[PDB]
C-alpha cells in the first residue's frame, strides 16, 4: 500500500510539473486571447458593484 | 486483497491460514503421572489405614 | 482508481473568480511595519502579497505593527499587504482526535485534511462564575504517589513544575497513558480525550513522543499540538491558546478534555520575544507587563460545566521549568498561584531513587480528596500528613543519637511507604492493584519487610490477588468504595499473603 500510494504520488506531482510548464509556455508566446479577455473582464466586475 | 501489487496472493493466503495448520500439541498416550498416582495412594496413603488405625 | 490525477485538476479549475490593503514600510526580525490597512481589527490575520501570514498587534495612528507566522526573507518594503477580516481562530471537533497539527491547525503528521465539525477563536472568555461546579471527578493518573497524594480533578488545574530534564514531561505522559482504561469502552462521560502542546521543543522530540504514544495505543484519544523550537514566535506562543479551544469543544459538548503545556516558560520567553521587537516597553526580566495575564487567562479556561451546561470538563497540566529550584522567579510564581495545585519534582530526589520525584513536602492538590477515589480516600486516610512526619522524624535522625520505639516505628514505616510509591514509567495502575498496595503499607503489613524486597512485594502482592481474591479486585473497582466487609476480606487477604 505504502508503495503504490508512493508511486500515484509521483505520477500526480510529475504530471502537475508538467502542466504547470505549459502554462507558463503558452503566455509567453503572446496570447492574443488571454489580452481581450483581461480587458473584457475588468468592465464586467466594475458594472456589477456600481 | 486491493492494496496488494500482484494479483490473486492476499486472496489465497487467506484461504489457507483460516482452514487448518500444525500445532505443538500431544495426546493423553504417555500417562506417567496417572500410573504412579495409583502406585503412590497404594503405598503411602493406603499404609495409613493398618498403622495410624492401629496407633 | 480510474486516474486519480484528473479528480483533483477538475475540482482546482474554477475558484479565482473574486479578488478584484497597506503597503509594507520597513520589514525585520518577524516584524512588519505597514501602512494603511484602515478597517482593520486589533489581533486580526492578514496575509502578505509573498504567501506568508501575519496578525497585527500594534495598530498605531501612523501605520499598523505586524509579527509574521512565516520568515520574512520574503517580505519586502512596499509588497501589498492584504486584509483576512478574521480574528485568528481554529478547527474544532472530534476529527482532530489523532492528529498532529501547527498552531492553526494544520496537518503536520502527513494524514491529510483536518474535518472540523466547527471553529473555535484563539481566544474565548472563560466560562463565568455562573455556568460552574464543584470539581468531584477524578482524573486518574495511575501514579501512586499522585493518586493517594495530589489527586487531581475533572476540571482542575494543576501545576507541574520542577528543573530541567527531572521528570515534568513523563508525569503528564503517563497521566495520558492511563486513559486508555476508559477510552477504549463505550461509556462517553467516563472517558477523557488527551491534548497534548508541545511550546518550544524541538520537531524529533515530538517525534519521538507520538511514537510512544502510538506504542501505546494513546493516540486515537489525543491531539498534539506543536509549536516547534524553530516556528515562529507568534505561533510558539498562540498554540496554548488554539489548543484551549480544540479541547474546549469537549468540554461545550459533554466530554472531558486534559490539556497538558509543555511548557509555559517558553511560551512566555516567546511572548516577551514579539513584545521586545514590536517595541512596547518591557516588564521584569525584559518580560512584558501582563505576562501574568497571559497565562491567567489561558489557565481560567479550564473549567468543569453545570448540569445546565452539559457537565463537561476541560482538566489543565500546565508545565514549568525552573533553574536551580528557584520558584521565586517570576513566570513560576505567577503560575503557582494561578493554578490549583502544584506538583514539585526534584533533582536530588531523583538520584537518590525517588521516581516520580515528587516532593510530597511542597505539592498539593488544593482540589483535594474532593477529585480522590473513595477507596483510595479511605486507605490514603493521613498519608501525606505522616509522610510529613516522617521527614521530620528522618531529619532528627541526623543528630545519630538514639531512637526509641516511637521513632523507630515511624522511620521503618516511613521508609516502606517512601519505597511503595517509586513507580517505573510507562506502568500507570489500575486503583485496584494501587489499593491494596496502599492498604498494606498504611495497616503496616510491610513493616516487617527488606527495603530491597519491596519491590519484589508489589508484583509478587498483585499476581497473588489477581489469581486468587480477584472478586475483590473487581468489587474495589466496579464500587468504588471499600465497604466494612470489603476491608475484612482485604484485611485477610494481605495478612495471608504476608506470612509468604
Ligand atoms: N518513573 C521514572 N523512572 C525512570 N526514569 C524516569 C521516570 N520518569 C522520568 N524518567 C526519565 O528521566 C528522563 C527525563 O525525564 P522527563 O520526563 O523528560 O523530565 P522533563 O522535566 O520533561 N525533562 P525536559 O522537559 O526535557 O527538561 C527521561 O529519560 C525519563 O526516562
Ligand atoms: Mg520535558
Amino acid at each position: 500500500v505504502r508503495y503504490e500510494a508512493s508511486l500515484r504520488q509521483l505520477e500526480q506531482r510529475q504530471l502537475a510539473k508538467s502542466v504547470i510548464s505549459r502554462v507558463q509556455s503558452e503566455l509567453g508566446n503572446p496570447k492574443f486571447q488571454e489580452k481581450v479577455l483581461q480587458q473584457s473582464i475588468s468592465e464586467i466586475e466594475q458594472l456589477l458593484s456600481k | 486483497r486491493s492494496v496488494l501489487k500482484n494479483t490473486s496472493v492476499i486472496d489465497k493466503i487467506e484461504s489457507y491460514v483460516k482452514q487448518y495448520k500444525p500445532v505443538k500439541i500431544d495426546a493423553s498416550k504417555q500417562l506417567q503421572v496417572i500410573e504412579s498416582f495409583e502406585k503412590h495412594a497404594m503405598t503411602n496413603a493406603k499404609e495409613t489405614e493398618s498403622l495410624v488405625s492401629k496407633e | 482508481p480510474t486516474e486519480v490525477s484528473s479528480i483533483l485538476e477538475e475540482r482546482i479549475k474554477g475558484v479565482s473568480d473574486e479578488a478584484n490593503t497597506g503597503r509594507v514600510l520597513a520589514v525585520g526580525d518577524g516584524i512588519a511595519r505597514v501602512f494603511g490597512l484602515n478597517n482593520i481589527q486589533a489581533e486580526e490575520l492578514v496575509e502578505f502579497s509573498s504567501g506568508v501570514k501575519g496578525m497585527a498587534l500594534n495598530l498605531e495612528p501612523g501605520q499598523v505593527g505586524i509579527v509574521l507566522f512565516g520568515s520574512d526573507r520574503l517580505v519586502k518594503e512596499g509588497e501589498l499587504v492584504k486584509r483576512t477580516g478574521n480574528i485568528v481562530d481554529v478547527p474544532v471537533g472530534p476529527g482532530l482526535l489523532g492528529r498532529v497539527v501547527d498552531a492553526l491547525g494544520n496537518p503536520i503528521d502527513g494524514k491529510g485534511p483536518i474535518d472540523a465539525a466547527g471553529r473555535s477563536r484563539a481566544q474565548v472568555k472563560a466560562p463565568g462564575i455562573l455556568p460552574r461546579r464543584s470539581v468531584h471527578e477524578p482524573v486518574q493518573t495511575g501514579l501512586k504517589a499522585v493518586d493517594a497524594l495530589v489527586p487531581i480533578g475533572r476540571g482542575q488545574r494543576e501545576l507541574i513544575i520542577g528543573d530541567r530534564q527531572t521528570g515534568k514531561t513523563a508525569v503528564a505522559l503517563d497521566t495520558i497513558l492511563n486513559q486508555k482504561r476508559w477510552n477504549n469502552g463505550s461509556d462517553e462521560s467516563k472517558k477523557l480525550y488527551c491534548v497534548y502542546v508541545a511550546v518550544g521543543q524541538k520537531r524529533s522530540t515530538v517525534a519521538q513522543l507520538v511514537q510512544t504514544l502510538e506504542q501505546h495505543d494513546a493516540m486515537k484519544y489525543s491531539i498534539i499540538v506543536a509549536a516547534t523550537a524553530s516556528e515562529a514566535a507568534p505561533l510558539q506562543y498562540l498554540a496554548p491558546f488554539t489548543a484551549a479551544s480544540i479541547g474546549e469543544w469537549f468540554r461545550d459538548n459533554g466530554k472531558h478534555a486534559l490539556i497538558v503545556y509543555d511548557d509555559l516558560s517558553k511560551q512566555a520567553v516567546a511572548y516577551r520575544q514579539l513584545s521586545l521587537l514590536l517595541r512596547r516597553p518591557p516588564g521584569r526580566e525584559a518580560y512584558p507587563g501582563d505576562v501574568f495575564y497571559l497565562h491567567s487567562r489561558l489557565l481560567e479556561r479550564a473549567a468543569k460545566l453545570s448540569e445546565k451546561e452539559g457537565s463537561g470538563s476541560l482538566t489543565a497540566l500546565p508545565v514549568i521549568e525552573t533553574q536551580g529550584g528557584d520558584v521565586s522567579a517570576y513566570i513560576p510564581t505567577n503560575v503557582i498561584s494561578i493554578t490549583d495545585g502544584q506538583i514539585f519534582l526534584e533533582a536530588e530526589l531523583f538520584y537518590k531513587g525517588i521516581r516520580p520525584a515528587i516532593n510530597v513536602g511542597l505539592s498539593v492538590s488544593r482540589v483535594g480528596s474532593a477529585a480522590q477515589v473513595k477507596a483510595l480516600k479511605q486507605v490514603a486516610g493521613s498519608l501525606k500528613l505522616f509522610l510529613a512526619q516522617y521527614r521530620e522524624v528522618a531529619a532528627f535522625a541526623q543528630f545519630g543519637s538514639d531512637l526509641d520505639a516511637s521513632t523507630k516505628q515511624t522511620l521503618v514505616r516511613g521508609e516502606r511507604l517512601t519505597q511503595l510509591l517509586k513507580q517505573n514509567q510507562y506502568s500507570p495502575l489500575a486503583t485496584e492493584e494501587q489499593v491494596p498496595l496502599i492498604y498494606a503499607g498504611v495497616n503496616g503489613h510491610l513493616d516487617g519487610i527488606e527495603l530491597s524486597r519491596i519491590g519484589e512485594f508489589e508484583s509478587s502482592f498483585l499476581s497473588y490477588l489477581k489469581s486468587n481474591h480477584n472478586e475483590l479486585l473487581t468489587e474495589i473497582r466496579e464500587k468504588g468504595e471499600l465497604s466494612k466487609e470489603l476491608l475484612a476480606s482485604l484485611k485477610s487477604a494481605t495478612e495471608s499473603f504476608v506470612a509468604t
